[PDB]
């Protein structure tokens, strides 16, 4: 048996419908489950005979005929952002069998980009810069100066406040470091702003 | 009880070395499996028992893996003389007449050539900047976690003693502080963002607390500087007007 998941990644706007694929050379399956991983969340169990199975905005099909299984998600929301796993277990046997997952990341709305890098210093002569609120279309890269460490983006969700935003962290311990110069690797928004000390 | 328990949750252990992998299975469930996951892959299976009887050992490696369960209840994985392949997740499930399996929480292995390299985290918080402040009237904190080795902690943030969720974000995945070559201690970021107005109250405590999991009483330690236990480390700021 092999287990075929695509896509490996996945990225969607928030509030997209998504569509995570699985299929199985060996057609005789007794059941498949969907699993979630931020150990295993049950997502949902198919039996042998079940064409479907759904649990809220998730709904997965098996397809007898094609060798398929299907998860979709409706309406997706940045806490939709896992990894997802396919497993089948064949008809006289008993242990499941993984596909290698879909990395899914659900970007959030930004509602009003206002991209940024400001200069935190510690609560203890030493600073990060904090690239925030920039839209969810700019991607941060990887640092290039070996001794300048670079956050991917991260998520934050200030939920009473129906406010999300995106932020990267870099830091260094390097004499020529500025913030200025910290996110010159990425596609940084010719508007960003840099304030003054 | 009602769900299937594993222990230790994290483990470092010294190349050559033994390990044993606990599961307890739900409450009298008659099937229990073992996996085992590679990092950003998929489980592959490794054994299935029936009550006390190994059924199926089809994925185990030929050599030094070996699972018991020897009153059908309580599993153990060993693994005789740990070579840095076997560095995993090592998952245990179990099912009952239903025939549905329940994942537990998973052990996380990593082995390593000596314990010399293992290190605790040295952890910062790093206060809002009045910029952002006075541009958005809001104020993110920032908590760094830097040169530990393995990559097994959990960072959390309390305000007046009270864990928050909600305007946080810990990175998912660490920083290799050695990018150049293969082995590397490791770095993480989490932010927390609050309003301007609670950050500005002097009355109000942030405290980020970083647990890391390291050597037992059990384990040798030969090095001079402080044998790398498991621990909290943390570091606090003070809301300011």
């Amino acid at each position: 048996q092999e287990v075929t998941q695509i896509p490996a990644a996945l990225s969607v706007p928030e509030g997209e419908n998504l569509v995570l694929n699985c299929s199985f050379t060996d057609s005789a399956i007794y059941n498949l489950q969907w699993f979630r991983q931020d150990g295993l969340t049950s997502l949902l169990l198919i039996q042998s005979s079940q064409r479907e199975q759904t649990s809220g905005r998730l709904n997965a099909s098996l397809d007898k005929s094609s060798g398929r299984s299907t998860l979709y998600i409706a309406a997706s929301q940045p806490g939709d952002s896992a990894t997802y796993l396919c497993a089948g277990v064949n008809t006289g046997f008993q242990k499941l069998v993984f596909g290698t997952g879909t990395r899914l990341l659900v970007s959030p709305n930004i509602q009003n980009p206002d991209p940024a890098v400001y200069q935190l210093r510690d609560s203890k002569d030493k600073s990060v810069c904090l690239f925030t609120d920039f839209d969810s279309q700019t991607n941060v890269s990887q640092s290039k100066d070996s001794d300048v460490y670079i956050t991917d983006k991260c998520v934050l969700d200030m939920r009473s406040m129906d406010f999300k935003s995106n932020s990267a962290v870099a830091w260094s311990n390097k004499s020529d470091f500025a913030c200025a110069n910290a996110f010159n690797n990425s596609i940084i928004p010719e508007d960003t702003f840099f304030p003054s000390p | 009880g009602a769900g299937v328990s594993q222990s230790p949750r994290y483990k470092v252990a010294k190349r050559g070395q033994d390990v044993a992998l606990r599961c307890d299975p739900i409450s009298g469930h008659v099937s229990l499996f073992w996996y085992q996951q590679a990092l950003g892959q998929g489980p592959e299976f490794l054994t299935y028992f029936q009550n006390e009887a190994q059924l199926d050992k089809s994925g185990l490696p030929s050599d030094r893996f070996f699972a018991e369960r020897p009153e059908g209840s309580v599993s153990t994985l060993k693994i005789q003389r740990t070579q840095q392949e076997d560095s995993a997740v090592y998952l245990c499930a179990s099912s009952s007449r239903d025939l549905e399996q329940y994942f537990g929480p998973g052990t996380r292995l990593t082995v390593t050539e000596d314990l010399k390299n293992v290190f605790p985290p040295e952890v910062a918080v790093f206060e809002p900047s009045e910029a952002e402040i006075s541009h958005t009237q809001k104020a993110t904190l920032v908590c760094l976690a830097t040169g530990f080795y393995p990559d097994h902690v959990e960072l959390s943030w309390w305000v007046n003693g009270k864990e928050v969720h909600s305007g946080v974000c810990t990175d998912p995945q660490p920083l290799k502080e050695q990018p150049a070559l293969n082995d590397s201690r490791y770095a993480l970021s989490s932010r927390l963002r609050v309003s301007a107005t609670f950050w500005q109250n002097p009355r109000n405590h942030f405290r980020c607390q970083v647990q890391f999991y390291g050597l037992s009483e059990n384990d040798e330690w030969t090095q001079d500087r402080a044998k790398p236990v498991t621990q909290i480390v943390s570091a606090e700021a003070w809301g300011r007007a």
